[PDB]
């Protein structure tokens, strides 16, 4: 067998679901070891009586740490710590073929296509969401659902972009992307779709096909609001009940005895509000939209069951007034709802992540904070994109001289080597720092010094608790 | 809310391709990509890319 440094400094956990799977686990461990993995654990699910022990984050960190686990190798998601591994710790879960194909092709293949989660219906998609179609709260919601469906969000157009999400034929991005020609050969064949392409997969938990697939395609004749409304109603309207969305997410009373007040600073396209309201009510929750003209004391007196506030911005005066009337109210954003849906448990915001509270005012500008990142995998990449976005900056998967920072947790790879040299060049002077700088800047709402020693620690993978997304969580 | 006139989008292009790009598109900037990591068989290990900021067409 051949050897390489492909998996240098990475830790793997192989979950064996049945005795017959042991030879596959052995061959995968050999592949990992021959290509220089740091550590490879094999864990036989069938050989412990796990149905009487809480397999929570503490259990997982104690059993498989103290170092982090970079990848879980499993051909199934049917193990009782899947949600804490995947949705909390943000560790990818991939089939054995991810290892086999990554060795064959001598590279770290994207993990999405190898997820064994049947709800990851968009796993093969690389999706660009147009910022000239959507406001910030719409963009964040569509990004959240795309991510929950296993797709990849991109903020650049390339010949690998599979879908471009647009609101209407009036978006100028349509003609711009269509003019990306060379001579006149196109960069690729483009698929422009309305956001109901995402929403249908999320609501129905099955692939789009037939006429409903065609209705999600951009139609340049849809020049009126009425025509857009009509397509939304046919594709995700009340006659399309969630046929198998609850098969994969069986807690139909997730939001029972909760009643959410929806802040007016969420200015959704109205059929998108209807989608969100229906999503909550389908989980036995209640919904009351607030208006800028409401007398809040009157509203909360009439609906004393309202116990949650959902809003976009931390600095909304509506939220300030709400907290003075209801001091114990849960204060979250829309992302928080979808995180509880993923966890299948109602969870107070203080036990969730930094990205699940109404967002701070932008701390940085894009001129100050345009960051490349490296050595993150899977949902960690989505998290850093979101964190940089709500700090006020821009993120890039590529490294260029436009970048102000490189964010990394280790010293491996080409970008770290290049950026370290650039940091010493006065003509460039990029800053290399770890993700805890981003997290602490946001949590403290303050521009911390990225060269502090705690942000120059590039051995964070030595402790699983330093995984990105852990800062800010209450036990 | 949404970005409007005069804004741009990011386009990742082979460096070779830039000189052949539609001359009617307005390029705000172009940046050479360094330390590219191919994560798909469709990208070759030594492909040289750039990022172009392309103005939205009027």
């Amino acid at each position: 067998s051949s050897t390489s440094l492909l998996f240098e400094q990475l830790n793997f956990l192989i979950l064996v679901a049945a005795e017959a799977e042991l030879p596959i686990a052995h061959s995968t461990r050999k592949l990992l070891m021959d290509n220089s993995c740091n550590n490879c654990q094999i864990y036989e699910l069938y050989n412990e009586n796990l149905k009487d022990v809480k397999t929570d984050k503490d259990w997982f960190m104690n059993k498989f740490g103290p170092q982090t686990v970079h990848f879980v190798i499993s051909n199934t998601i049917n193990f009782p710590f899947y949600k804490i591994v995947y949705f909390d710790l943000l560790i990818p879960v991939v089939s054995h073929t991810w290892v086999q194909d990554s060795v064959k092709t001598k590279r770290h293949l994207r993990t999405n296509m190898y997820s064994p989660n049947p709800f990851h219906l968009l796993r093969d998609c690389q999706v660009y969401i147009s910022k000239s179609s959507f406001n910030k709260c719409e963009y964040i919601l569509y990004s959240d659902l795309l991510h929950l469906l296993g797709g990849t969000l991109v903020n650049y157009i390339s010949n690998r972009t599979t879908h471009v999400i647009v609101q209407s034929p009036q978006d100028p991005i349509i003609a711009t992307v269509s003019k990306l020609t060379f001579g006149e050969k196109p960069l690729r064949e483009w698929k422009f779709v309305y956001p109901i392409w995402i929403l249908y997969h999320f609501k129905m938990a099955k692939p789009l096909k037939g006429e409903l697939a065609t209705l999600c395609e951009l139609d340049m004749q849809d020049t009126s609001e009425e025509q857009l409304f009509a397509k939304w109603e046919e594709v995700i309207g009340d006659k399309q009940t969630s046929s198998s969305q609850l098969t994969l997410h069986p807690n139909k009373t997730l939001f029972k005895n909760h009643h959410f007040a929806i802040s007016p600073d969420l200015n959704f396209f109205t059929p998108l509000y209807w989608f969100l309201k229906g999503f909550i009510e389908d989980l036995d929750g209640k919904v009351t939209p607030l208006s800028f003209s409401d007398d809040l004391k009157s509203v909360y007196q009439a609906f004393p069951d309202i116990d949650c506030y959902i809003g976009h911005s931390a600095n909304s005066p509506i939220l300030e007034k709400t907290k003075s009337i209801k001091p114990e109210i849960h204060v979250g954003n829309v992302s928080w709802l979808f995180y509880m849906f993923a966890l299948q448990k109602f969870t107070p915001v203080s036990q969730c992540k930094l990205i699940h509270q109404p967002f701070h005012a932008k701390l940085f500008t894009s001129k100050e904070l345009t960051v490349a990142y490296t050595n993150y995998f899977g949902s960690q990449r989505f998290y850093i994109q979101r964190l940089v976005e709500i700090l006020g900056g821009l993120s890039t998967p590529e490294l260029t001289r436009k970048n102000t920072h490189l964010i990394t947790k280790s010293t491996i790879g080409k970008k770290f080597k290049v950026a370290k040299k650039w940091s010493l060049d006065p003509q460039n002077a990029i800053i290399v720092t770890n993700h805890m700088w981003l997290e602490q800047c946001y949590m403290n709402n303050s521009k911390l010094n990225p060269k502090d020693s705690r942000f120059q620690n590039f051995k964070l993978d030595d402790n699983m608790g330093w995984n990105i997304g852990q800062i800010g969580m209450d036990h | 809310g949404p970005l409007g006139s005069g804004s741009s989008i990011r386009v990742k292009l082979l460096q070779e391709s830039v000189v052949k790009l539609n001359p009617k598109l307005v390029k705000h900037n172009f940046y050479r990509v360094e330390a590219n990591d191919s994560e798909e068989e469709e990208t070759e290990f030594d492909d040289q890319f750039c990022i172009a900021d392309i103005q939205l067409v009027d």
